[PDB]
């Protein structure tokens, strides 16, 4: 039931623990992206995406976010973390279509400071979301 | 500035990617990984060892006298299953089971077939989980006993009159509490005389050790002033000392304690505090002779790991370990033309006390 | 698919640095990692060994023929280092050891948890060296026995007569050459006999194993049909099958192999062989049950690690290692020519004659 | 008369069993070859009075000056305590048996009046000579304060040895950096005084647990 | 004695051969 190392991806995570550990974070952020890209599991890139949130980066923790919330579709916190930090970045409909995601399972929803952070962009962007929220309204 | 060990780390890959790889049995990460955390604490040092969740879980029963069972300690002789001792002042033993009984059948199996661990552990269980057991007597018809398992506390701590002035404490192992039952002990021991001592032989053969704390409590028990016991390791925390409360039960009776070759860590931080100090004389042979305080660190799990934290030093300074303590009389076990060293002991002490006059 | 045990690597190496930062002795990692290959390769079975530079140069050639060692073939299965064998004509044999009893310590120093190959490397020696060995019978009092090691060389076979028409074949180790030896004897007594026997007990109990190629040629020399052993193991590689040469210098003679508690692997081919080929009789008690076969798997850079790579199989299913050899017979060896001074051989010998007798003129 | 010996780095063994002449002198020559063997004053002295038919009294009365400065030896004629004693102030266990008779409980008497020493053993034989107190050597005879029946003590050999830490591999290193001794075969090169007679083993016992606990 | 080992030669050699 569980899944094998690979050489490489053991070495990795190894050496990564090690160096997070000893207070050199970047190189266990860096060998961890590196694990979530390769292996697609969700564990690794959930160690991943809490380093990478802890340390404050933003294009790794995006990397990572998305990495994990496609390897874990079921784990609704990782959905709306993955479209917490795409929103950071200035994208609001990916964010929109995580949040619906989540809504087909019940759970904590993060709607205000989504609308807050998509608020600030281009009037084009905003007014197709607020379009799609009040269709998913009328959709609920 | 330390680099990590990047190489090495390599190597350990690349070993247990052909261990998995090559060995015959399909084995697990988890199972390779459980068994290099064993071996790298295993091969620094004899003592060190990685205790796994039951390993844990019996430890903890030992450096704590409670734990779960009928009140009954029993064994097997030659095949033959026999009550060795009924604990007192315990309600799982509060049947009082005939000593010396068979009980042919435990738990719906035969005592025949399985080892007298194996049948103790059948005893052994949950604390309030009662139990049945099939007992045959002088070849009687066979009865259903039935016992109440329960948190039993276990004495670690015995105390007997010799000689009519005398006395003897044996310590049979070193336990969180032991301290504090030594210096009960003393108390009723001194009631058993009026009041008054004339010596003590204090037995601490085959005593395999305990917990520190209990050591420096039952010296301290037996002392009055000075550093019973100082530790030191690397880290911060380790280096460490202890000092004595002038409070002393014993009442400055004269004092001989035994050690054997049997005599390990625990024991012999109450020999070599009462030996650097003048407070008692050592007669015996050459303890075991180890001195390293271990500290059983939790894991995440329930399973911890114990680790040699730090050596410890007795007053004068000078370190036990791999030297043992050397005793001042030296007595080795014999035969008189029943135990030929408490004998010497006792005859030391009166002895003693008569060349003391008054 | 399957999610990875991070959680587990995770806690070896916060395991790690713990034990690095809360020990006594400034500890380096790199030892902490290698005291961790060494412990789980032990760990995981007893035989493995991880043989790193120094000690892979020393497998590569022989030192010195001038070691000697006790001779007796021990097993880590019970935790302790356990004689399976004392091979025959050493001293090791002359003096109390016998297969199935445990040595706790070896020259004062316990053997509780060091692994097999250094309390066997402790045991070789100079020729004439004494050595005291501390040996648990049966789970009994400890006693220390006091053993003179010396040069070992045993004559690999041993052919009787216990009685005009029968042999008795004993093959004391499976060494190097043994098949030749082994032939020649069967052709000598068969000579001896007017070219004819009604009976060969084969004895081989006591035996330490040897060379399976050895073993092979032997059990070849028996046999004409069929397998004798194969192999099974996960690489690719592990399979391994031999089969038997028509050929056969035993002349069809009936036979019996004697089965000892101290039989070793090669000993345990030959006799499985023997008995599910239906072309023997084993006559003597259980068998050890030793059948893993190490191979040396190099290594990255110079080292290279002893890992039980498969194990043998009888040509049945059933797998020597996994149980052992089971003797149809179980006869206990006791005392009452070779015949009057066991029972076990003598046993067989009457049963022999027995069986001649009945089967018909 | 007299026999050295030493059993421990620190506790001699002065035999007597015999007063004659010579032995008034020859006490102090093996007191000093003792003091020389083992620097310093020696923690406890065994004077082996045993099995003592007896001797010149004057000699007995020059040991026991040897072995003490002060007090009245016998009085009866008594004789005194000159300042010198070879003897320096070691703890001294004079030993009687039943054998000791006259002369030699003498030497034992004025010790066990004086404090001076502790008669262990057995009971002892027992004009008139009295002990410095009044009681006297003929009266009642000289009760030893510790009475230790002569015996044989045999040491049992066991065939399985103890192993100590040093023999557990990897063992860490000792705290002081001292060495690490061994456990090798142990036996005794000769057998001492001390396993052969029991008496003579409980006075070594108990002059060594008077030293541990009190001073000299 | 003998009978007994003439036993053991009586039931275990027809094993041996089986049926």
């Amino acid at each position: 039931k569980y899944g094998s190392f690979s050489e490489d991806s053991l070495y990795s995570l190894l050496v990564a623990e090690l160096a997070g550990q000893r207070n050199r974070f970047d190189i266990a952020l860096s060998n961890y992206v590196v694990q979530a890209q390769k292996t697609r599991d969700p564990g690794v890139s959930e160690r991943a995406f809490r380093i990478a949130e802890y340390l404050g980066a933003d294009q790794e923790a995006l990397d990572t976010s998305l990495l994990w919330a496609r390897s874990a579709p079921d784990n609704l916190d990782a959905q709306r973390a993955a479209a917490i930090q795409l929103a950071r970045a200035g994208r609001y409909e990916e964010s929109m279509v995580y949040m619906e995601k989540v809504l087909n399972g019940q759970g904590d929803t993060h709607f205000d400071f989504l609308a807050l952070s998509a608020a600030e962009t281009d009037p084009d962007t905003r007014a197709g979301l607020l379009q799609s929220f009040d269709h998913l309204l009328k959709k609920y | 500035s330390a680099p990590l060990p990047l190489d090495e780390l390599r190597t350990f890959a690349e070993v247990l990617d052909r261990v998995k790889a090559a060995y015959v049995e399909p084995v697990d990460d988890k199972t390779l990984l459980e068994n290099a955390i064993k071996g790298m604490l295993s091969n620094l040092d004899p003592h060190s060892a990685y205790l796994g969740p039951e390993d844990f879980a019996e430890l903890q029963e030992s450096t704590s006298g409670e734990f779960g069972g009928l009140g009954i300690e029993v064994g097997s002789e030659d095949g033959f299953i026999k009550v060795v001792s009924p604990i007192d002042d315990t309600p799982a033993a509060r049947a009082g089971i005939q000593p010396g009984d068979l009980i042919v059948q435990i738990d719906g199996k035969p005592t025949k077939g399985q080892s007298m661990t194996e049948a103790v552990d059948s005893m052994r269980g949950k604390a309030g989980s009662p139990i049945t057991l099939t007992i045959v007597r002088d070849g009687g018809r066979p009865f259903d006993v039935e016992l109440k398992r329960a948190i039993i506390k276990v004495k670690s701590v015995k105390s007997q009159v010799l000689e009519p002035g005398y006395a003897y404490l044996r310590i049979t192992q070193f336990q969180v509490n032991t301290g504090e039952e030594v210096v009960k002990a003393l108390n009723q021991l001194r009631k058993d005389n009026k009041g008054r001592l004339k010596g003590l032989v204090l037995d601490l053969r085959n005593n395999p050790g305990g917990v520190l704390q209990s050591a420096v409590e039952v010296a301290d028990a037996f002392l009055t002033k000075g550093l019973i016991v100082y530790t030191k390791g690397r880290i911060a925390n380790s280096e460490l000392r202890f000092s004595a409360d002038p409070a002393d039960p014993s009442d400055k009776v004269p004092l001989v304690v035994l050690i054997n070759g049997g005599s390990a860590a625990a024991a012999e931080i109450v020999a070599g505090a009462l030996q650097d100090q003048k407070r008692a004389i050592l007669m015996g042979t050459d303890s075991f002779g180890k001195g390293s305080v271990q500290t059983v660190l939790p894991l995440n799990n329930d399973r911890a790991l114990k680790l040699t934290t730090a050596l410890y030093y007795t007053p004068n300074g000078r370190s036990i370990q791999a030297q043992g303590i050397v005793p001042d009389i030296e007595v080795g076990r014999a035969k008189v033309t029943s135990d030929y060293q408490l004998s010497q002991a006792l005859s030391l002490l009166k002895g003693l006390s008569v060349t003391r006059g008054n």
